[PDB]
């Protein structure tokens, strides 16, 4: 006899143009005049989260009603039911699975507001200085969570002094020579980002980087 | 009325009352011809609804979704009155606006920049300043819910020092309350932890545990 | 038993084809060898070949793009058959609806609109009206129109104005001497979706003549 | 934009590296002690540390063999500084030329 499949719904958009998604209803009930009323149990309809699905008590249609969040549930698993007016289960209960599908909807957030570092005077080009770290709420080892780090502001802003490797969050020096006797420190600002990044315009989140220039004995006691 | 007003609080419990609405009919007292009943015309978002209307009694109550004063300072919705029993006429009937002000609670946590502190005092003085901490909170400006309130985590046994929050600024100010002696050259270090001057909401409380901030202090001679 | 679940396809779909609609299996393939087929106005009755099925997994697809313009809904039977030529179980009726977007353009009800107006008629005289129609479902946003002038030939004087909901053209200025300028053209636009950003535009040009009185001296 | 009269290095060079390229300096060297440096692709964008300069005397060099197939020239900014950190002279966009070796194929009409 004929069988049914599972369904899959995406994070973050209005699914009001995708309904109805499933239905629990009897095929011959009508040929005995037999009145049925219908209910679903499960996470999303009788357990959390709330708001997200509704059903028609007479015709057993299942409808989405609010925004899905894959950072709240990646799956749900309902059971639907069919009773007469007294108590009898007219149909055998139906299993219904609902996959949620993930998008990038959260931007990565640093282990610190302001990171601290050190680099020595008179050192060679591309001297490694420090590492900055952040975390993402989408699903690990994927492109919605895959972090890139960049410099957004620098003080003194000229000449150029540092680069940020976008793929690790490590901070390196340029070929310009550093001197403890002139710049006790530096300060710049870093932005963590995710995914492919094209045409983003809603603001994203930032931290500070502060670098101490460590002394060498390059001057004599006159 | 043209427009009805009432009050809900944020984060409330379910099916607790809010307010009544009122209409009037011209037929006879206590008859079904003037036996009024209501509905909610439109609401936004329309599901889950943030309010429930007993349609027979004219009373408005909370649902199983909570309001947020940090989202809206007032919720709007529309109402309609009819009368008698059974199916509704296919003709127009009058409507009016409802507005629910949303009262604020201590779900917003006081947050700071500052994380450790130091300062100085002289001997043979009292009521003199040492240091400060400036505080932010997302609750209403001047409420007991918004006032940062500091208390000791260590060094209280001395009775030497205090921290008082100003309600102008939400800035804690630290002072010397009992006299100190330079000639004993004792340790006067202590530490403080923030809450608010009101407790934290039933669903929100203990979900976080802040750490203390140490203050260190040193004495001058006369 | 439980009855089957409804399905649909959005009109004018880009593809490529075939485009998947549902999986329809039977649990009986577990207890003996069946394969999958479909029948009705949709495969073997006109429209022919529109739906297709995998005879080995019951995946059920469409072969080409449809139109809400042209079609509404379709009833198709699924059934199972053995390789030795017999049908041991009941068939499954399917229900399948076409879904609608605004995607059919508005179009003016004439190849070019013409108008005649008497020399120096008064400001706000009704010059005429431009009508368009739209073949998506009536009284909807998908057929809701918005009417605009976009520009004038000759570009000067400023002489006409258009009513937004109906394309109703009036005059704005009574400098209308035929003996100085005898015809105007107006570059005109109609769009659906209350003329929103996402509504679909069709442009035309309409003509306005200055209809003669006798006033130039022999 | 254009840039000053160039200096060459072949592609596919065999060294010994560092191979030398040029000395461009600042026209008032007698007033202050200068320190001479370089920046741009080839030093501090990619590929990194293809190029170098004598920091005290401004003689320029490169560190490894290069290919010409994606470029006939290289471009970098040379900049002046002092031991007290300040800029005596304005920075100059220079050009290096990459000369050929035969490694493109001959191909019939």
């Amino acid at each position: 006899a004929w069988i049914t499949a599972p369904v899959a719904l995406r994070e973050g958009e209005d699914l009001s143009k995708k309904n109805p998604i499933a239905k629990i209803h009897s095929d011959l009930a009508e040929e005995r005049g037999l009145k049925i009323t219908y209910k679903y149990t499960g996470k999303g309809i009788t357990e959390p989260p709330f708001g997200i699905f509704v059903f028609n008590k007479d015709t057993g249609e299942l409808n989405v009603t609010s925004i899905l969040d894959r950072e709240e549930t990646p799956f749900f698993l309902l059971t639907g039911y069919a009773l007469d007016a007294r108590g009898n289960n007219v149909e055998k209960p139906l299993e219904l699975r609902i996959k949620v599908l993930d998008i990038n909807d959260n931007e990565p957030v640093f282990t610190q507001d302001v990171f601290v570092g050190s680099v020595e005077e008179l050192s060679a080009a591309h001297t490694l200085v420090m590492k900055i770290n952040a975390t993402d709420a989408d699903e690990p080892n994927t492109l919605n969570s895959k972090i890139s780090y960049r410099i957004v502001s620098l003080e003194p802003a000229y000449p150029p002094v540092f680069y940020l490797n976008k793929d690790t969050g490590e901070i390196y020096t340029t070929s310009v020579t550093l001197d403890r006797e002139e710049h006790s420190s530096y300060t710049l600002t870093v932005e963590a980002r995710d995914g492919n990044g094209e045409v983003t315009d809603k603001p994203v989140k930032q931290a500070q980087v502060q670098i101490r220039i460590l002394d060498v004995n390059d001057n004599i006691p006159v | 009325q043209d427009v009805f007003v009432g009050s809900v609080e944020e984060l409330s419990a379910a099916h607790t009352l809010v307010m009544k609405i009122n209409a009037t009919d011209a037929d006879e007292p206590n008859t079904l011809n003037s036996k009024i009943s209501y509905r909610i015309v439109s609401l936004e978002p329309a599901y889950p609804p943030v309010f429930y209307l007993n349609k027979d009694t004219g009373e408005i109550y909370t649902t199983s979704v909570t309001l947020d004063r940090e989202e809206h300072s007032s919720y709007t919705l529309t109402v309609e009155a009819r009368d008698g029993n059974g199916e509704v006429t296919d003709k127009p009937v009058k409507q009016a606006q409802v507005q629910i002000r949303i009262l604020d609670v201590n779900d917003n946590i006081p947050v700071v920049e500052n994380k450790v502190l130091e300062g100085m005092v002289e001997e043979n003085q009292v009521n003199v300043e040492v240091t400060r901490i400036k505080v932010f909170d997302a609750d209403e400006i001047g409420s007991d819910n918004w006032l940062a309130n500091f208390t000791f985590a260590s060094g209280n046994e001395g009775g030497y020092f205090h921290i008082e929050t100003d309600a102008q600024t939400n800035e804690g100010i630290v002072t010397l309350i009992k006299e100190v002696d330079y000639e004993e050259m004792k340790n006067l270090d202590f530490s403080v932890i923030v809450a608010n001057k009101a407790a934290f909401h039933k669903s929100i409380r203990s979900k976080y545990k802040p750490t203390p901030i140490p203050i260190k202090v040193k004495v001058k001679n006369v | 038993r439980w009855a089957p679940i409804p399905c649909s396809m959005l009109e004018n779909s880009l593809g490529p084809f075939p485009l998947f609609l549902q999986q329809v299996q039977s649990d009986t393939a577990q207890n003996y060898t069946i394969y999958y087929s479909i029948r009705g106005p949709g495969v073997d009755q006109e429209p022919r070949n529109l739906f297709y099925v995998e005879r080995d997994t019951g995946n059920l697809y469409c072969t080409r793009p449809v139109d809400r313009e042209q079609y509404e809904s379709f009833e198709i039977i699924a059934f199972a058959t053995t390789p030795d030529g017999y049908t041991p179980e009941l068939p499954l009726p399917l229900i399948i609806k076409i879904e609608d977007e605004n995607d059919n353009y508005p179009i003016f009800t004439e190849e070019t609109y013409t108008f005649t107006i008497f020399e120096n008629c008064r400001v706000g005289t009704t010059v005429g009206q431009v009508c368009a129609t739209d073949k998506d479902e009536p009284d909807t946003m998908h057929t809701r129109l918005k009417y605009s002038i976009i520009g004038q030939v000759p570009p000067s004087p400023t002489l006409f104005s258009m009513h937004p909901t109906t394309g109703v053209i009036t005059t704005t200025s009574s400098q209308l001497d035929r003996e100085l300028i005898d015809k105007y053209q107006l570059k005109i636009k109609v769009q659906d979706m209350d003329g929103q950003y996402f509504g679909l535009q069709t442009t035309s040009t309409c003509i306005i003549n200055i209809d003669d009185v006798n006033d130039h001296l022999p």
